[PDB]
């Protein structure tokens, strides 16, 4: 009663606690060992940064039971506006002691006012300065401290290990983790503190800097005592948004902290942080759903972008089944980047808007539900830092503004991104409500959230651990596992970092967590470490625990190589995941830790593995894994040699193939995969299996696990994208097996005969095997083939249907809704002159059909599986979607047929048969089945910009063309600095963002989408908005786009007000006519806008809506008029044979011969005579413009100034070019015709035009040395550092051709003197070979500056 | 006259 101390007891320890303060005097373990707490009378409580010392009257004590005591602390300071009552609980269980703040009463406040209003006098922070919950002294045997801080740098360890001596002096030294050891005991301190502090290396904030342990020294008699305390806790924090508005936000959780006292837990004869770390796992926070991390063998990204629907959800489910077959059912983790709105970086931050063109929430739920049966987990990429005007969440309150009141702009790509006010988004409850919208859609089906960019300071200048903890909480509260971008981010709750798992990003300073303490504690809970990537060195040079190496094959950054994806899983990820099924118990001889980097007391042992690195791991059943390094010397070939043992038996050995792709290794393994792909429980003894891999290929012998020792044989299967193949029965003798393996080929070993994993391809897709993933057998079991030709499944990467000759491939459609409207589209690449078709039939009769002749447009969709960088045939891909539209029959009898009509040997490729509900009804046909009219408001587009297809203005790219969406007023002209409407009519339009000055096609129709019959006339019209005059043009062409072979009509500015365009088109003789939008060489008028306003304004954009194409009546012609038109054309051009290109004459003869076929056919009609006449009229206007172009080239070359002015007035194109790209400007600059150069530039000639060799007019101005022409070109915007085919800048051609004063002019305008030719030649080296002495010394003076 | 035949001289 009078005694100022009490005792709490467990079966493991007795703790003496003080009655006048929640402090421990000491912990006494059952064996008599003692650990100190706070030996001194320290009664400090910090509130809001003010230290208050408590007296006897400020504390009441109550011993609740033998395991618990409660304290009531009166914490008061009138001068600092603090009057609080803190209730503190101390509880003990086993070797653990918990200290919890269970109640905080503020006497100076009524609470947080509604809506998170400011709470005056709020208790914002709380801590117990120098509480010393556990402590060690310099007088104790082997007294030491081990601490960890965040490091994303492979060369800078995050740990410190030092002896605690009389000279140790620290005051609130902060760490993520801190452990003290001394006198045979070790302990770590755990806290839920959101404090941010000291770190070793990190490129971002976002929870990277969370330090929760404070170490402080004090004198205890003649010894120095080092004590551990919790870092401060946030309670009711007051924050400010980007507009100056203040809020008080309640605590994420109440303050909590704990210690766990360890003896020699790993039984190795030494007591250090590792023993404390083993006990620490019993008290530490564990990231939500971290127990499934060892199961996630196959991580990858499935991408959608720019309205294209490259990866609809039901296709993602088929790719999950393909990976399940190839890995024998290992767990997967599929990150859906672009699951929402129009795709990736569209619709942020509308978390609940699931991409309707992908199949919406219904297909997403089917993919998640069915995928989970194959151990596949799914998650979505979200952004809480940047938003687009189209998102319904976009509002003035959501907008982050700068100190001047302007928008905090983000990135412009498809649309202009704007920063989100992170503090407003949290304190208003907006973000959590948007996550609730997504929760209503996915229920409990979704595994995780991937939070992009958090920590890069785009939402505010803070994004601290407190904000990150609340962000992770609102996500975990919906049943979602937390994952994020940056390697160092969110130490508290993240189970995956993209910049840790994908080792190629960021470089050596910005990878996963480089800490032995953190990885010892949590390797099994996260994919947030440093894997093998030897060019980074240090931590990335063959980590013994491996580390996740992530590759993709579904479009992310153009990644499409399935074989490389699977090879990578077996090379690094199977052993990494195997190791994660065990927890580290011992880690000695770490070569990254030295006396020089603050780790003199690092855990060492010369009697373990020759004094080289070794890690021991164990599971809860007592299974033991030992991972050993061959040598600790990085110069030794043995540094990268690793052996893995499972229960004393070797299961892996050798050097892994370098994680950076630089060198193949020799590693082989026979890993026992004992777990299921769901919760990771042990599978039944009979279905236990082994995975075999042999990097170089060959024969290796292995000792089987103990439970296999009495078998006489095993079954071995080679794993492919079809599952288990090539079964072999391999004898077992003396419990050993010998395996012959091909290089880099996976095998699975079973005790007896194994069954094939059952796969029903394309569930929910209305056809079986819509992606041709079922091998050759799919053409027997699923699709029916008929005809004399050939149908085969081709392609070692993304398999396709390949047709040759006359062949039909059919399949009945299932699960259609009778009477409902459907679109059916299929990817088609036709290399044949004969038609490739898609037909839907019902009871023998045709409901819908469509065809394409030879494909004319290459595929430039980077996230798509058959873009032109994927080699469908001959190093290209012309894959484009071909649509049919039908109403599902009442009889429920519908069949799709894919066919090749011609009997030639050329190929047709098909892939991804997609049957989708769709209400589009804008096509009308003539009685013959030809086009009568096509209208499109883009309101019912199944995907893409149909009837247009993205062209090559940006090469294979995540193309800056998509379907724009209405969200007034933010998407309309007049909001902020925006001058163009995103949408012209309804909710959707086709938008082109900033594709100015490309001098090439942006998008075009193709015949499979809109067929223009040979000789027929069509009126085409559309509504548009264009940012400036003549930046975009209407293009009309025939066949595959060829520069010079198209008709261009510049469009005038329509900025903020919708313009109307209309023109006529006559179909070309080959049925391959098209129209599109073209980016000219004309510079946009930015109207004095600067910075982000140049992109957000719309000056460089083009929006198109309400397309209308209609067949029109043409004046009727007789056979005689058509024949006379032939004679007129022949009289005008038959003589110009020599005056024409060999290709120009053949194109002329082709049109002529084909027009005559129409005229002279037996039974021809007035329609044929009219078509032949219209074809000849179009041919006439084309040949007449070609002649004016070559006459303008001749007049610019020969210096006929008057001829140039009159030729352009008649119709010569100022940007005309010969077969080799030589323009009139190239010709006048080379010839020295200054006035012609100026007139051409005034008319709109492209100053930076390239010829086939990359030579610009400025390059050609250096052959003779025209000084005045170089000045004019430079003044008009010529690139002074333009490099041609041989790497020569204009400076290299002037010095090589010996023209001194041109060089002087080039050097003045900013021609970088450091620039190197295709050889090792600077402009100085070019003058040495041509005697240009005065040039050499002049640029030598400029280079020294 | 583009670079090809110009270089050749
Ligand atoms: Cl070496
Ligand atoms: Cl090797
Ligand atoms: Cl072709
Ligand atoms: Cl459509
Ligand atoms: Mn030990
Ligand atoms: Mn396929
Ligand atoms: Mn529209
Ligand atoms: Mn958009």
């Amino acid at each position: 009663s009078m005694v100022a101390c009490e005792t709490l007891k467990t079966k493991k320890m007795e703790v003496q606690i003080k009655k006048n303060f929640p402090s421990v005097l000491q912990y006494t373990m059952t064996d008599g060992k003692v650990m100190y707490g706070q030996s001194k009378d320290v009664r400090t409580v910090e509130i809001n940064g003010t230290n208050i010392e408590l007296g006897d009257d400020d504390v009441t004590f109550k011993k609740v039971s033998d395991t618990e005591a409660t304290y009531t602390l009166k914490v008061k300071d009138e001068a600092k506006k603090i009057d609080a009552v803190i209730t503190v609980q101390i509880t003990v269980k086993a070797n653990q002691l918990h200290l919890n703040v269970t109640k905080i009463k503020n006497n100076l406040s009524e609470g947080i006012p509604e809506g998170n209003g400011v709470e005056e006098n709020a208790i914002q922070t709380l801590s117990f300065p120098n509480q010393s919950l556990v402590s060690v002294r310099s007088s104790q045997e082997n007294a030491q401290f081990t601490g960890a801080r965040m490091s994303s740098n492979t060369q800078k360890p995050g740990d410190t290990n030092f002896a605690v001596t009389e000279d140790t002096n620290v005051t609130d030294s902060d760490y993520t983790y801190g452990f003290i050891s001394g006198a045979g005991l070790s302990a770590g301190l755990w806290s839920n503190s959101e404090h941010d502090g000291t770190y070793v290396a990190a490129p971002v904030r976002g929870g990277s800097q969370n330090t929760r342990v404070y170490a402080t020294t004090q004198q205890t008699g003649d010894a120095t005592s080092l004590g551990l305390a919790s870092a401060p806790w946030y309670y009711h924090r007051t924050v400010t948004d980007s507009k100056g508005k203040k809020y008080t936000v309640a605590e994420t959780a109440l303050p909590q902290m704990a210690v766990a006292i360890a003896g020699d837990e790993n039984e190795d004869g030494a007591v250090n942080w590792q023993d404390g770390a083993i006990a620490y796992r019993d008290i530490m926070n564990n990231p939500y759903k971290s127990e499934e991390v060892p199961e996630l063998v196959a991580w990858r990204i499935a991408m959608n972008f720019g309205s294209q629907a490259q990866n609809p959800f039901l296709t993602t489910l088929d790719n999950v089944k393909k990976v399940a077959l190839n890995t024998d059912g290992l767990g997967q983790s599929v990150l859906l980047k672009g699951y929402g709105n129009e795709g990736h970086d569209s619709g942020h931050p509308d978390y609940g808007d699931i991409g309707q063109r992908l199949g919406g929430a219904d297909d997403m739920n089917t993919m998640m539900e069915e995928g989970s049966k194959y151990g596949a987990r799914f998650g979505v990429h979200v952004n809480a830092s940047e938003m687009y005007p189209e998102a319904k969440a976009f509002s003035e309150d959501m907008v982050r503004r700068n100190s001047a009141g302007g928008l905090s702009y983000g990135w412009n790509w498809l649309d202009q991104g704007v920063g989100i006010d992170g503090i407003y988004d949290l304190a208003s409850g907006s973000r959590v409500s948007r996550f609730a919208d997504l929760s209503k859609e996915v229920g409990d089906n979704m595994d995780f959230i991937y939070l992009d960019v958090w920590g890069n300071l785009t939402s505010s200048g803070s994004e601290d651990s407190w904000e990150t903890r609340k962000m992770s909480k609102m996500i975990n509260d919906n049943g979602w596992r937390m994952t994020t971008e940056w390697g160092s981010g969110n130490e508290y709750d993240s189970t995956f970092q993209h910049w840790a798992a994908d080792l190629t990003y960021g470089g050596y300073t910005s990878k996963g967590e480089n800490s032995e303490v953190m990885r010892f504690l949590r390797n099994h809970q996260k994919d947030s470490w440093v894997g093998d990537y030897p060019q980074y060195g240090g931590a990335a040079n063959a980590p013994l625990l491996g580390g996740y190496n992530m590759k993709d094959f579904e479009g992310w950054q153009g990644r499409n190589d399935y074989a490389a994806y699977i090879k990578n899983l077996y090379t690094h990820d199977v052993s990494t995941k195997f190791i994660q099924h065990f927890k580290v118990t011992r880690w000695v001889n770490n070569p990254l830790l030295t006396a020089d980097n603050g780790n003199a007391a690092a855990v060492s042992d010369p009697n373990t593995n020759n004094g080289n690195e070794q890690i021991t791991l164990k599971d809860s059943n007592g299974n033991v894994v030992v991972v050993s390094r061959g040598s600790n010397d990085t110069s030794s070939a043995a540094y990268r040699q690793r052996t893995i043992t499972f229960n004393g038996v070797k299961v892996a050995s050798g050097v892994v193939s370098a994680g950076d792709g630089s060198a193949t290794g020799d590693e082989s393994y026979l890993l026992p995969w004992m777990w299921d792909s769901f919760t990771g429980k042990l599978v039944k003894d009979s279905e236990q299996k082994l995975y075999h891999w042999n990097t170089k290929g060959g024969t290796t012998t292995w000792t089987l696990p103990d439970s296999w020792k009495n078998l006489s044989s095993v079954k071995v299967y080679q794993l492919t994208d079809q599952g288990k193949t090539n079964e072999q029965t391999v004898a077992v003798s003396g419990g050993k097996v010998t395996l012959t393996a091909d290089a880099e080929t996976p095998y699975v070993v079973y005790k007896g005969e194994a069954k094939q994993i059952q796969v029903n391809w394309s569930e929910g897709m209305h056809v079986v095997d819509a992606g041709f993933n079922g091998g050759s057998n799919t053409l027997t079991d699923n699709w029916t083939v008929s005809g004399s030709g050939k149908a085969e499944v081709e392609g070692d990467n993304n398999a396709m249907l390949r047709l040759t000759g006359k062949v039909d491939v059919s399949q009945r459609l299932t699960d259609l809704k009778a009477g409902q409207k459907y679109a059916l589209y299929v990817g088609v690449d036709n290399r044949s002159t004969g038609d490739a078709s898609v037909t839907v039939t019902s009871g023998g009769k045709v409901l819908a059909t469509n065809s394409t002749g030879k494909s004319i447009a290459k595929n430039y969709i980077k996230a798509y599986g058959h873009n032109t960088n994927s080699n469908t045939e001959n190093g290209s891909s012309y894959f484009q979607n071909m649509y049919v539209f039908f109403t599902a029959p009442e009889n429920g009898d519908a069949t799709v047929t894919l066919s090749h009509k011609s009997t030639d040997g050329a190929h047709t490729y098909f892939d991804d048969v997609r049957i989708v509900e769709n209400q589009y009804s804008g096509i009308t046909y003539e009685k013959d089945g030809t086009l009568k009219s096509l209208t499109n408001g883009f309101e019912n587009n199944a995907q893409g910009i149909w009837p247009f297809v993205v062209s090559g203005s940006e090469g294979v790219e995540d193309n800056r063309i998509h379907l724009s969406e209405l969200h007034a007023p933010f998407t309309r002209a007049g909001w902020d600095v925006k001058k163009m409407d995103d949408v012209l009519d309804g909710t959707w339009s086709v938008k082109v963002n900033g594709l100015t000055q490309k001098g090439t096609l942006v998008y075009q129709t193709i015949p499979q989408n809109v067929k223009f019959e040979a000789g027929a006339k069509y009126k085409v019209s559309f509504d548009y908005q264009s940012g400036s005059d003549d930046i975009y043009a209407i293009a009309v062409g025939q066949g595959e786009y060829s520069a010079g072979s198209v008709k261009l009509t510049n469009l005038k500015k329509a900025l903020g007000e919708t313009g109307k365009a209309e023109f006529e088109l006559t179909g070309g003789v080959n049925g391959d006519s098209w129209f599109g939008i073209y980016s000219t060489a004309t510079a946009p008028d930015l109207q004095g806008s600067t910075g982000n306003a140049q992109d957000f304004g719309g000056y460089k954009d083009f929006v198109l809506d309400n397309l209308k194409i209609e067949r029109i009546e043409s004046q009727t012609r007789t056979k005689a008029e058509a024949q006379d038109k032939v004679k007129e054309i022949r009289g005008k051009y038959d003589s110009k044979r020599a005056e024409l290109s060999d290709a120009a004459w053949q194109q002329y003869q082709d049109t002529l011969v084909k027009a005559r076929v129409l005229i002279n056919k037996n039974g021809a009609t007035a329609e044929d005579f009219t078509k032949a006449y219209d074809i000849l009229v179009a041919l006439d206007e084309y040949m007449k413009l070609k002649d004016l172009d070559r006459k303008l080239l001749e007049a610019a070359m020969d210096g006929q100034d008057d001829e140039v002015r009159i030729l352009m007035a008649n119709g010569a194109d100022v940007n005309a070019a010969d077969e080799f790209g030589t323009t009139p400007l190239h010709l006048a600059a080379f010839a020295g015709h200054l006035e012609i150069v100026e007139v051409l530039l005034k008319t709109g000639a492209d100053v930076n035009a390239d010829d086939v060799l990359g030579d610009t007019p400025l390059h050609l101005a250096a052959y003779f040395g025209h000084l005045e022409i170089v000045e004019v070109l430079l003044k008009d915007g010529a690139d002074v550092n333009a490099q041609d085919h041989w790497g020569w800048t204009p400076l290299h051609l002037a010095a090589w051709w010996g023209h001194l004063e041109i060089v002087e002019v080039l050097l003045k305008h900013g021609a970088d003197v450091n620039a190197q030719d295709c050889f090792g030649k600077t402009p100085f080296d070019l003058a040495i070979d041509n005697g240009n002495e005065d040039i050499a010394e002049v640029l030598q003076k400029a280079a020294k500056l | 006259p583009f670079l090809a035949l110009l270089a050749a001289x």
